[PDB]
């Protein structure tokens, strides 16, 4: 329901090899995953009973020319049932 | 409209503070030291086709 | 909720069939409820200042910029 | 005794001929006892002199109150090519101070012998006496005494026939109150503007001409040759334990017969005022406030002028200072706000304007004090005075900023009801007019 | 230069053969602050500008007139070099000039001149 | 009188006599409608010019 | 009218030459002998005051340049010293400079009731020399505990550096100031 | 961490290198460095108005005051030598409150002429007032003013904006070598000037425009022409002489 609960629940329930960076703050609980685990993570977060995320708000890219993986793709998600928002990010270059 | 003092002196002091805040970049100002040594504009032109009439 | 929306009383209309007619009815009801919220805001609006007092993020008064050095500096830097 | 601290016999006084009844030149000095076996004192070594000064417990008479022996022990013991200097600070410019002038115009040879003794005790090769510029006649008198001392062999090469080579010079300022500060005096004597230096370079390591030097007051120098001759144990038997001796007091203000007098270091202020001088004008009940040690130190109200000891530590514990020990008695017939505003003006006028908090803060304090002199201020302006004084204190290069902030804090601490009362009556007269 | 990203980016081939300068801008002489330092920029050397013969405005025909000053910034020299290498730009690197902290003391203002020498 | 430039118009206003050594120029009778406050030191022989208004102030007596 | 800058005038200007004297050169030698020869700048104040006494109570810009040449420094340093200290008069004061207005401790006993009477008697404002060139009015630096508040300082520049005297007169009545001024006009000096 | 501005510290020997704690971080500096320089090594940039790395130290402005454990009062970091084991504190309330007090004093008699000042967008006074200063001014009385003086055809002078950091005086005395500028007067009435109407004839006299942290000294030919934010900066070399 809240950032304090979702953080712990996804820390415990989620497979560890998917997420590689978890921020818990008031600006937003973020998850950073590899590009080859994005679909699996979102499918898990769309079907699980205690994390019923059924609305994808938007997908945006961020450009960081100083990074090796230049582009950051952000998935803003919304759970209507539990009144919570989750943000999932990945990183990809131009090719 | 550019206003002037009741004495007949223009109020603009060429500070370019309006040119830096203009979100549409509709103002171009050129300034130099006048004969009296006062800070005044030589060119003050506004693009009314770029102006968005925001009042900034 | 954001701003003072949690201090105001208004209903949330909900459809039943999902067709274009329910959308129209809900669009009528939402506008009636907005009228209600406007009335409450008019009645309960308090007195005070209209901006944050942190002048590092908001412009100074036109009388203060022409009378105080720090207010003029803040005005210059902000604009 | 310990229970009763105060009362010096005429024999135990140090500054004889303080009233000018006898000849102040060399003849009177030798008959009174100056320059008496000075060769023996110099021929006992530098270390012995510092030991005697440390035993006597002589604290600085210039206001700071730092122990003299420990200050003299800071001078280098081995010369590395840089000559050592002694500088006597005779540039007294504090308002209501009359001590060093009376010393220099009545006992010049005491000062000269003190300079020689201190130079021997600090391995100094020369001494510069820095006289206030306004003391033209005193400067001429001291110069004549210097000529007499040089002619008699008491100074110069082989001083007193003892092998020590000491030169005494007389420099003088040109009317600046800031020039009395240790480093500002060195700047003035170096031919520059009298602006104080920063402290991390101390005068004992880099002072006059970049050479080690020591700046001392006239009173501390003048009593040095008689502490050694009479004995430190005699000197230490006056006043309390830590701060001991006899110090001059220039009592002025609303007292019946203001005068300058030498008394024990721990004379009670009430006894001091009502014993040598007359009673306070209109009686002790008429008393309103006493400035304990001149302009620099804060103010002390009547309720705590009772049973207060004129000590370096006792007055400090009462959040005041002994300073130059020049009391200024004020009655109920004077506006305290006017006096404090005038002190603020004096400190605004005498600030050298080197550092930002003193250059601007003194002027701001003066303007606010002038505004409150007639109640033309709000009740929240006193808190602004407190904040401004706290901003000035501790951030300045020298102690004139602290001396400029202390009187305002003293006024606020003990006379806040008066400021509020005048503000309120001004507001009432403004409201009842229109 | 393996300017493959330049080919799959969309930059026209005419602008892919530009010569750029990779440099770290230095601190301005009119301010003592050192906040705008440590960032690396790509200078496209876009000097082809003229004057509009109607109002005196500055006209240009160079798309890279202010990109390197406005948006394209890097946190290190290596990042800028990699960017230029991937975009196929002929680059030269200007190493920044950095200050050297020498020993300065307040007591040096007050130094003994020495014994008076009648030389 | 459009032929007179603002420089010539401001060069025809006689300087304002001020008794003190310093004057504060605001630019208008209402402070909020003028320019930022400007304190001008009148310790010279030539009239002192406000850097906003162009108005000149001269010391009255000494 | 104390100003921190100099405007060229017929009375004082850098073009006017200014040497000390034949009699005052021995004083210059004696003054310079008190400090090491590599620190001649330390004798700027005892030379500036000597120039002030010799010239007649004020320091023209030529005197400052002469002192700078004597101590071998840039003239800006001598200007800095002269402007900083309050006993150096850069404007032309009268022959007998009179110092009247008090300070803080001395006004409690009434030291601010003395300037106006003299000012209206001699009829020219403070810092203004009378027509005959004898008297001037200035602000004193009160020197002592000031038991007698109405004190006036009389700086004498009649005979130059040979007859310069700086006296303090204690407890002088607002009419006794007129008495001592009338005595000064004739030539006799009052006692203190 | 790295020194501010990529400054290079030259250690003559590894033996003579004291250790200080700027903000709890161990910093190694040579014997002789000041507290300000030690903070500069530790990536902390102390506010300054009168301190210039090419000029002699003169702790006038009191803006670089920091906290030291064994100190009852804040110390001027520009002039205080660094001692082994010394613990500096910069972000503490004492150093803060000192910085707002000093800024309030500095902006007390400063003229309200930022729009017409050529130092508009490049002034240290207003940049540090925004960062290290307070928000509201408690000063309402009348400010002081001074007249402007002619220093030649290159340096435009508005001394009402002088903050009395004496950097111009120190530059003229030390770097330029032509002693013609100095601080005249005492107190709040002290002024910078040459006293006798003279012009800056030094070939390096134009550098006083840059060392001045405020708009008191500005270029006369480049007067009112443009603001700094409108200008594109190109790093080029010289061709007038062979120094380059
Ligand atoms: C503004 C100011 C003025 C001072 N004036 C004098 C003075 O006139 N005479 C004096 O002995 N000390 C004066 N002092 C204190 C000096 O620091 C003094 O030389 C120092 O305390 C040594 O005094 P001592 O001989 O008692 O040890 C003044 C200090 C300040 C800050
Ligand atoms: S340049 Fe713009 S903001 Fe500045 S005075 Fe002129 S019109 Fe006003
Ligand atoms: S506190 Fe005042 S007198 Fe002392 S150095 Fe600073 S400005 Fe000068
Ligand atoms: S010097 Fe700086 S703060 Fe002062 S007016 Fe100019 S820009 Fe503003
Ligand atoms: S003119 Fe500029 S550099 Fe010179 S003292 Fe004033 S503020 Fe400092
Ligand atoms: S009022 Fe001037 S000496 Fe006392
Ligand atoms: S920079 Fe250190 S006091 Fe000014
Ligand atoms: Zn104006």
């Amino acid at each position: 329901m809240d950032n304090q609960f979702i953080f712990k629940y996804s820390w415990e329930t989620l497979p560890k090899k998917w997420v590689k960076k978890m921020e818990r703050s008031e600006h937003g609980n973020r998850f950073d995953t590899n590009t080859d685990y994005l679909f699996q993570l979102l499918c898990f977060l769309k079907l699980h009973t205690y994390t019923r995320v059924q609305v994808l708000i938007d997908i945006c890219g961020v450009d960081y020319p100083s990074r090796k993986r230049r582009f950051e793709v952000v998935y803003n998600l919304l759970s209507t049932r539990y009144n919570s928002r989750i943000r999932v990010q990945t990183s990809a270059d131009e090719v | 409209a550019l206003r002037r003092y009741p004495t007949g002196e223009e109020r603009c002091i060429a500070c370019k503070l309006c040119e830096a805040v203009c979100p549409a970049q509709a103002i171009t100002i050129e300034a130099e030291e006048r004969e009296d040594g006062s800070r005044r504009t030589t060119r003050y032109d506004i693009d009314m086709t770029k102006c968005i009439y925001c009042g900034f | 909720p954001y701003d003072v929306y949690d201090q105001l009383d208004f209903d949330v209309p909900v459809g039943t069939r999902g067709d274009c007619y329910d959308r129209y009815c809900i669009r009528i009801e939402e506008m009636r409820q907005s009228l209600r919220i406007i009335v409450q805001c008019l009645n309960q609006m308090p007195s005070g200042m209209i901006k944050a007092d942190d002048r590092k993020l908001c412009p100074p008064s036109r009388c203060r910029m022409k009378l105080s050095m720090e207010s003029l500096i803040h005005h210059f830097e902000l604009y | 005794e310990k229970t009763h601290f105060g009362g010096l016999k005429d024999e135990d006084r140090i500054f004889t001929n303080l009233y000018g009844l006898h000849d102040p030149f060399l003849k009177g000095a030798m008959k009174r006892g100056d320059w008496h076996r000075t060769k023996d004192l110099v021929l006992k070594g530098t270390d012995w002199i510092v030991n005697e000064m440390k035993k006597s417990g002589l604290r600085g008479r210039g206001g700071a109150g730092f122990p003299s022996g420990l200050k003299w022990s800071f001078m280098p013991k081995v010369s590395d090519g840089r000559p050592s200097y002694l500088v006597v600070n005779a540039d007294e410019s504090e308002p209501g101070t009359c001590k060093d002038r009376e010393i220099m115009r009545h006992d010049p040879h005491k000062l000269l012998e003190g300079c020689l003794i201190a130079g021997v005790g600090m391995r100094a090769s020369a001494a510069y006496i820095y006289i206030r510029g306004e003391y033209v006649n005193e400067r001429l008198n001291l110069e004549k005494a210097r000529r007499e001392a040089y002619a008699a062999g008491l100074l110069g090469k082989n001083a007193c026939g003892s092998g020590y080579d000491f030169e005494v010079y007389i420099h003088f300022g040109a009317g600046a109150y800031i020039c009395g500060e240790e480093t500002a005096l060195l700047e003035s004597l170096e031919g520059k503007q009298g602006k104080p230096r920063l402290k991390p370079p101390f005068p004992a390591n880099a002072g006059l001409y970049g050479c080690p030097t020591t700046v001392t007051n006239v009173e501390t120098v003048a009593v040095s040759p008689t502490i050694l001759r009479r004995g430190p144990e005699w000197f230490s038997s006056f006043g309390r334990k830590n701060n001991a001796g006899t110090k001059l007091f220039c009592i002025s203000g609303h007292v019946n017969k203001p005068c300058t007098v030498e008394e024990e270091m721990s004379i009670p202020l009430k006894e001091l005022i009502e014993r040598h001088c007359g009673g306070v004008r209109g009686g002790w009940d008429n008393l309103l406030a006493i400035i304990p040690g001149g302009s620099s130190v804060p103010l002390i109200p009547k309720n705590i002028c009772e049973d207060v000891l004129m000590d370096f530590d006792a007055l400090k514990a009462v959040q005041s200072g002994l300073g130059t020990a020049a009391v200024i008695v004020m009655d109920k017939s004077t506006d305290v706000v006017d006096a404090i505003a005038r002190l603020s003006y004096f400190y605004k006028h005498e600030s050298c304007g080197q550092c930002t908090p003193c250059r601007e803060g003194t002027g701001w304090l003066w303007m606010i004090m002038e505004r409150m002199k007639v109640g033309n201020a709000k009740l929240e302006e006193i808190d602004m005075l407190q904040e401004v004084t706290k901003q000035i204190e501790g951030h300045t290069i020298c102690a004139l900023g602290d001396a400029a902030a202390w009187p305002v804090q003293g006024l606020i601490r003990h006379f806040r009801p008066e400021l509020e009362r005048r503000i309120r009556e001004r507001a009432e007269r403004e409201l009842l007019q229109a | 230069k393996r300017g493959e990203i330049g080919k799959v980016s969309g930059i026209p081939e005419e602008h892919l053969s530009r010569k750029v300068i990779i440099y770290s801008p230095a601190r301005t002489a009119t301010q003592s602050g050192s906040g705008k330092l440590g960032k690396w920029k790509i200078n496209f050397v876009s000097t082809l500008k003229w004057e509009n013969p109607l109002m005196g405005w500055t006209s240009t025909g160079d798309p890279y007139a202010n990109v390197g000053d406005s948006a394209l910034a890097f946190d290190s020299e290596e990042a800028a070099k990699s960017f230029a290498e991937r975009h196929g730009w002929d680059y030269k690197v200007k190493k920044p000039n950095t200050p050297l902290l020498k020993v300065k003391s307040y007591s040096d203002n007050f130094k003994w001149k020495g014994n008076p020498q009648p030389e | 009188r459009s032929k007179k430039s603002p420089m010539e118009l401001i060069s025809e206003v006689p300087p304002i006599k001020v008794d003190g050594r310093i004057v504060a120029c605001e630019g208008d009778t209402n402070p909020a409608l003028g320019h930022p406050i400007e304190f001008i030191c009148l310790d010279l022989n030539e009239p002192a010019i406000c850097k906003y208004c162009g108005l000149r102030y001269v010391q009255d007596h000494h | 009218t104390a100003l921190n800058y100099h405007l060229d005038s017929p009375d004082n200007k850098p073009d006017l030459p200014w040497e000390f004297s034949e009699a005052n050169q021995s004083k210059v030698k004696e003054i310079l002998s008190y400090y090491p020869s590599n620190y001649k700048q330390s004798a700027v104040i005892p030379l500036l005051d000597l120039a002030q006494q010799q010239n007649g109570g004020w320091l023209p810009v030529s005197a400052m340049n002469a002192v700078a040449k004597v101590i071998e420094v840039a003239p800006i340093r001598v200007y800095e010293v002269a402007t900083f200290y309050s006993m150096f008069n850069r404007a032309k004061v009268g022959k007998y400079h009179l110092l009247v207005c008090g300070t803080t401790p001395c006004m409690i006993r009434g030291s601010r009731d003395i300037e106006s009477a003299l000012l209206d008697h001699l009829g020219v404002k403070r810092g203004e020399v009378t027509k005959d060139g004898l008297f001037s009015v200035g602000e004193m630096e009160c020197m002592g505990c000031c038991v007698n508040a109405p004190m006036i300082t009389v700086a004498d520049y009649s005979n130059g550096s040979e007859g310069y005297t700086y006296n303090y007169f204690e407890d002088v009545t607002p009419e006794k100031v007129v008495e001592i001024v009338e005595k000064l006009r004739k030539g006799e000096k009052p006692p203190h | 961490r790295n020194p501010v501005g990529g400054a290079r510290v030259h250690f003559s020997n590894p033996e003579d290198a004291i250790e200080v704690f700027v903000d709890g971080y161990a910093v190694k500096v040579p014997k002789g460095f000041t507290v300000l320089q030690a903070c500069e090594v530790a990536g902390v940039d102390i506010p300054r108005f009168c301190y210039h790395s090419r000029l002699s130290i003169a702790g006038n402005c009191r803006m670089c005051l920091v906290e030291v454990e064994k100190s009852p009062k804040p110390v001027a970091s520009c002039a205080m030598p660094a001692l082994p084991g010394m613990k500096i504190k910069t972000d503490t309330p004492i150093a803060k409150k000192a910085r707002e007090g000093v800024m309030e004093f500095l902006l007390m008699n400063h003229p309200l002429d930022c729009p017409i000042c050529d130092q508009g967008g490049e002034c240290d006074l207003q940049d540090q007032s925004m960062a290290f200063g307070s928000d509201r001014g408690r000063f309402t009385e009348m400010k002081r003013s001074v007249v402007d003086k002619n220093l030649g055809p290159l340096v435009k002078t508005v001394m009402t904006r002088c903050i009395q950091c004496t950097r111009c005086v120190r530059f003229a005395s030390e770097v330029a070598g032509v002693q013609d500028l100095g601080i005249l007067g005492r107190g709040s009435g002290e002024e910078i000037g040459t006293y006798v109407e003279k012009l800056m004839t030094s070939e390096l006299s134009g550098n006083v425009i840059d060392i001045c942290p405020v708009g008191a000294l500005t270029s006369k030919p480049f007067a009112f022409k443009a603001r700094n934010w409108e200008l594109k900066a190109t790093e080029t070399i010289d061709v007038s002489d062979a120094v380059g």
